[PDB]
């Protein structure tokens, strides 16, 4: 039978009888209100279940139906603009159903609706008789204006096509496709499922090779992340962590973004709900919503643990689905840490020894097989096609202690870390990423596009960093030197380490023309003030060896227009501006800086 | 003594509504109270015996 | 509809050890169920399933295992969990931690009967914090102001006045009263001593407020199984004032620390091995499903607001109690023992303390204009008063400077005027914000750098 019995209750551990058929890690339905909990024992014709739920009230005798699958996403058309917690629950459509403000025990709506009708196209080439294997594109369904979702063969399935659907409006329960394989006949519909815990297989996995710029000057400058990449962020309070989330979602090169809260406070995955919608982004000249490319996976402290842990795995789970169609994925998970403190939890009811700082044993390789689903890929099946996934963790140390286990195991992994910071918050330096903590390992990989598309940049790159680290090296002499009595190289240093901080790494994404800047305006920029820079130090050393020196005095009282203009570079407009016309301004300003030194010297 | 004393007399009134809203009850129920003794004592008789929905042969 | 089956008695107690009485031939037993025991001498005592396997249920007794025998004990199976019967009646009434009344009114009639567990709000219904609460008191209201919605907690220790501090706020709390009936609060207090319940309860009738409040006491010596259901009572009552009643809920629950004590004995009573630091492993999602019975929600005019309380053992904010609950909650109001030393009361120190929603609760239409600057330059001001009273020991009072000398002023006088405050004198929030003004006015207006030039402009001179 598919129904086993409750034998017995204790807290949220259940045992059932009659269970002989029943495997490990299986789902199953507890009792007359259907409480979901996982099997993680298994004794004779005898299962312990984890239940999920609460237990109060659960009898002996009671009906445990088993499903004969673990825990699994339903992946089809109706995933993007919808919001899911941990276990792939419907939180909107249980909202809408229920007119409840609280979430039922034992609720058992589909995470995709069977009731909507979508629009499908077939691969116009697929016959009867054509041979079939697992990715392979056999019809689209137009989701929405941005979204067209490939409909896929599963993994693990192939033959040659029996049936396949005409042109039409289909529901997700309808067949679509029928093939077969040794005379054994499978029929398929729009949705297919996957356990959430294994990795989805590719024909390849590819070295990453192309920038995932956000629209930052720092971050795609100094610190640039790879499309199939892995980031960590500092996760507090004060040190404005939205602008990478913004940024992002609004205007990066991903074509769907998978965010997951995992264990967040209810005010603050309240915030992400109802700002999330309320952004936009430019398309073809016509305002789109972010929530026509974007879905939302939301936990609060106070929804079950097993949801809280599930989250990351139902998330890119989800982000492998799209990489599977050819798109380019960003997934954010919102915090590591209430995550892997769920994890710990889990194991304190399962009993077990409690390793390094009361965390399960398996932490670190539970963080590395989870980063290690990060990747440009090249997709299962016929129609030849790329996609990645980029994954950007949140993680909270304690204090500001990065001997954490979470941390210390998440910098030992990600290849990027972007140092966000309440001082350079409490500062109003927006981004508020700290330069001298942050790293990126990427810098390699990018060489050769780096060099392709744009060849002047890695030494720009190369001096502007070294500049940032003279300052920060100068400041202790200038606290005995008194600021006056330093070298005028190390004065032209120090102003032109304050001109890039002010004026490159600062950016009000609240002003029209630096809510996004692209990368040839980001390289234009810093261009130019290494250029002034080089050929200011060029005056000073060229004169200070024997003649009547020159100063950076000399060169501010001389210059001050260049380096206005120099200071408004940034506000050039992207949408106002075309490309050549703020080139040719940037090359003006070169033009103007050398007419100047050359009138100097 | 001035911000007391006049609604020191007017406290009286919480003597008023006390008995007023008392009154308002003794018209309530025995308007009602017939009704609710009628269902009352139709859920005492109408007994319909049942086996525990566990039970198995 | 009803239940309307029968109910069972049995004589077939198999055991007794410590608090739990098992029990064998029990006919479908249903989990968490409630039971009432008979003693041999007619005594009766209650008691609920703790676990069920087969024909045997085991029932934590919540009185004594004492007196009870296998042979002449009864135990009747009430065929349910626990549900509480709840109304807007219990307003102005006083209550056990089993939910039984301790004032001489009546037994509650019903308008619903509530699961005391609740069930989790969906994370699409809950909509943002917003306006402020006023709790009277200027150390919160102008420098750590609470938002509806917002969860809170007091950090104290042993023989600190946060009992005082949290009867202060129940006295004095309320709406803004800008340019109501429509708020409540629900006072829950967990392992309270006699003289400190004695105190909540004469405090809240001799100062006239009841009509407000619902109050829970469970003492030191109550059943450890009800000081677990009592804040589950509690915020029972809220989400039904709040989210059926529509009205503005504030929640004290008082020591979750001595909850926590119960919780990690009602633990070891089902023979579960100790957790990190001697805490049950799930003391996080434990003490999360209370805090986030919390928020306001879309399409009801209703929040609910918590201010848990609680001690810390060796004044130690890195103990499991104050680190999960501030992983949970979102701020912390600190209670000092150097202040409290000094005389100073409600000892409160701004400096460590946090409400990281007062943005959200203060400015224009909600407070007054002004009060996001005054906030922040009344903490810049004694931030620096601090460091310039520690550098006048070493470098002596003739080394400091002219600005110095008023940073030293308006630390004497921040203290006297704006932190100490009376156990019965309650200043709004337009009241907390003059008082700060009388002391920003102690320095030339070029030093009020937190402070625009426009709110420096209405603000800083007086007026007839």
């Amino acid at each position: 039978s598919t129904f086993g019995y409750v034998h017995g209750v204790s807290g949220p551990v259940v045992t059932a009888c009659d269970m002989a058929g029943a495997a490990m890690y299986e789902l199953v339905r507890v009792g007359h209100s259907e409480l979901v909990g996982e099997i993680i024992r298994l004794e004779g014709d005898m299962a312990t279940i984890q239940v999920y739920e609460e237990t109060s009230g659960v009898s002996v005798g009671d009906p445990v139906l088993r499903t004969g699958k673990p825990l699994s996403v339903e992946l089809g058309p109706g995933i993007m603009g919808a919001i899911f917690d941990g276990i792939q629950r419907p939180l909107s459509d249980i909202s809408s159903q229920t007119q409840s403000i609280y979430i039922p025990r034992g609720v058992n709506v589909s995470a995709l609706s069977r009731d909507i009708k979508w629009e499908f196209i077939p691969s116009k080439n697929l016959r009867v008789g054509s041979h079939i294997t697992g990715g392979d594109i056999y019809g689209i369904v137009n989701e929405n204006s941005l979204i067209k979702h490939k409909i896929m063969l599963p993994p693990r399935s192939r033959g040659s096509v029996t049936y396949i659907a005409p042109p039409g409006n289909y529901d997700a329960s309808d067949v679509v496709l029928e093939l077969e394989f040794e005379g054994v006949k499978e029929k398929l519909s729009m949705v297919q499922v996957w356990p959430v815990r294994q990795v989805r297989p590719v024909t390849e996995k590819l070295p990453a090779n192309h920038p995932l710029l956000t629209g930052q000057r720092v971050l795609d400058a100094l610190f640039p992340c790879v499309q199939g990449g892995t980031t960590a962020i500092p996760g507090a309070f004060g040190c404005g962590k939205t602008v990478i989330s913004q940024s992002l979602s609004k205007y990066s090169n991903s074509d769907v973004i998978i965010y997951v809260g995992c264990g967040e406070r209810g005010n603050e995955m309240s915030e992400v709900l109802r700002d999330f919608p309320e952004l936009t982004m430019e398309v073809d000249g016509k305002v789109e919503s972010i929530m026509k490319r974007t879905a939302l996976v939301a936990n609060t402290s106070n929804m079950p643990v097993a949801a809280r842990e599930a989250s990351i795995y139902t998330g890119i789970t989800l982000s492998e689905y799209f990489r599977d169609m050819g798109y380019h994925v960003s997934m954010m998970a919102d915090s590591t840490s209430r995550w892997a403190e769920a994890l710990r939890e889990i194991s304190g009811r399962l009993a077990e020894m409690p390793a390094d700082s009361g965390y399960p044993a398996y932490l670190g390789a539970r963080l590395a097989s989870f980063y290690e689903r990060a990747g440009r890929v090249k997709c299962l099946g016929n129609p030849e096609r790329e996609g990645s996934v980029s994954i950007v963790g949140a993680v909270s140390p304690p204090g500001g202690d990065f001997s954490d286990p979470v941390t210390s195991a998440t910098l030992g992994i990600v290849q990027v870390f972007w140092g966000l910071d309440k001082k350079l918050a409490q500062r109003k330096h927006f981004p508020s990423v700290n330069w001298l903590i942050s790293y990126s390992k990427y810098m390699r990989a990018l060489d050769e596009y780096y060099d392709k598309h744009f060849t002047e940049f890695v030494p720009l790159r190369t001096k502007a960093k070294e500049i940032l680290q003279e300052e920060e090296d100068l400041a202790e002499i200038v606290q005995l030197v008194g600021k006056a009595s330093l070298a005028e190289t190390d004065k032209i240093t120090l102003e032109v380490a304050k001109l890039i901080k002010d004026d490159f790494l600062q950016q009000n994404g609240y002003t029209p023309y630096d809510r996004f800047c692209p990368f040839y305006k980001t390289v234009g920029m810093l261009s130019n003030m290494i250029s002034f820079y080089d050929m200011a130090r060029r005056a000073v050393e060229t004169t200070a060896q024997s003649d009547n020196k020159i100063t950076w005095s000399i060169i501010r009282e001389h210059m001050g227009e260049i380096l206005y203009k120099l200071s408004s570079m940034k506000f050039k407009d992207p949408v106002k501006d075309g490309e050549a016309k703020i080139k040719a301004d940037y090359a003006q300003l070169l033009e103007d800086m050398q007419n100047a030194f050359r009138s100097l010297e | 003594a001035a911000a007391l004393g006049s609604h020191g007399s007017c406290s009286s009134e919480v003597e008023k509504e006390t008995q007023e809203k008392m009154t308002i009850l003794q018209n309530y129920f025995e308007q009602n109270r017939d009704e609710v003794l009628d269902n009352l004592l139709a859920f005492v008789c109408d007994i319909r015996p049942e086996i525990h929905e566990n039970y198995r042969i | 509809n009803y239940l309307s089956q029968p109910r069972l008695t049995y004589k077939t107690v198999s055991g007794v050890n410590g608090p739990l009485v098992i029990l064998d031939h029990v006919k479908f037993p249903r989990y968490a169920e409630i039971v009432h025991l008979t003693l041999p001498d007619g005594t009766k005592r209650s008691g609920q399933v703790l676990e069920v396997s087969g024909s045997k249920a085991v029932v934590q007794v919540f009185e004594g295992t004492s007196g009870i025998d296998a042979k002449k004990t009864s135990c009747e199976f009430t065929g349910d969990i626990l549900r509480t019967p709840v109304s807007e009646d219990m307003l102005g009434r006083v209550f056990n931690g089993s939910g039984k009344p301790i004032d001489r009114g009546p037994v509650v009639l019903a308008e619903d009967f509530l699961d005391i567990m609740g069930q989790p709000i969906n994370p699409q219904c809950r909509i943002y914090p917003e306006e402020m609460i006023q709790t009277g008191i200027s150390a919160i209201d102008g420098m750590n102001s609470i938002a509806r919605g917002q969860k809170i907690p007091i950090f104290s220790a042993a023989g600190l006045p946060h009992n005082e501090i949290a009867a202060q706020i129940c006295r004095q709390a309320g709406l803004v009263k800008k340019s109501e009936e429509n708020f409540a609060i629900v006072f829950a207090a967990m392992g309270v001593n006699m003289e400190t319940a004695r105190f909540f309860k004469s405090d809240f009738e001799e100062n006239g407020s009841m009509d407000n409040v619902c109050l829970f006491l469970n003492l030191a010596n109550d059943p450890t199984i009800e000081r677990i259901i009592t804040p589950r009572l509690a915020l029972t009552t809220a989400e039904f004032l709040a989210y059926q009643c529509e009205k503005h809920v504030l929640v004290i629950l008082t020591d979750m620390s001595s909850y926590a004590e119960a919780l990690r004995e009602v633990s070891a009573a089902r023979e579960e091995v100790p957790g990190r630091r001697g805490f049950p492993g799930y003391m996080y999602t434990d003490l999360a499903t209370i805090y986030e019975r919390a928020g306001r929600v879309e399409g009801r005019n209703g929040s609910i607001t918590q201010i848990p309380i609680l001690t810390m053992p060796n004044d130690d904010i890195t103990h499991p109690i104050p680190d999960l609950t501030g992983y949970i909650t979102e701020g912390q109001i600190y209670v000092d023992r150097q202040l409290h030393n000094r005389q100073i009361y409600p000892p409160i120190n701004v400096l460590p303390s946090l409400s990281r929603l007062m943005k959200s609760a203060i400015g224009e239409g909600m407070t007054r204009k002004d009060h996001a600057d005054v906030s922040n330059q009344l903490y810049a001001c004694y931030a620096i008063g601090k460091d310039v009273q520690a550098m006048k020991a070493v470098v002596g009072e003739e080394a400091l400077t002219s600005d110095d000398l008023l940073y030293l002023e308006f630390l004497q006088k921040f203290e006297k005027n704006f932190i100490t405050q009376g156990p019965y004198e309650n200043r709004t929030v337009y009241e907390t914000l003059d008082i700060g003004w009388q002391l920003l006015r102690i320095f030339p207006k070029e030093m009020l750098k937190r402070i625009p030039q426009s709110t420096l402009s209405e603000f800083y001179p007086r007026d007839s």
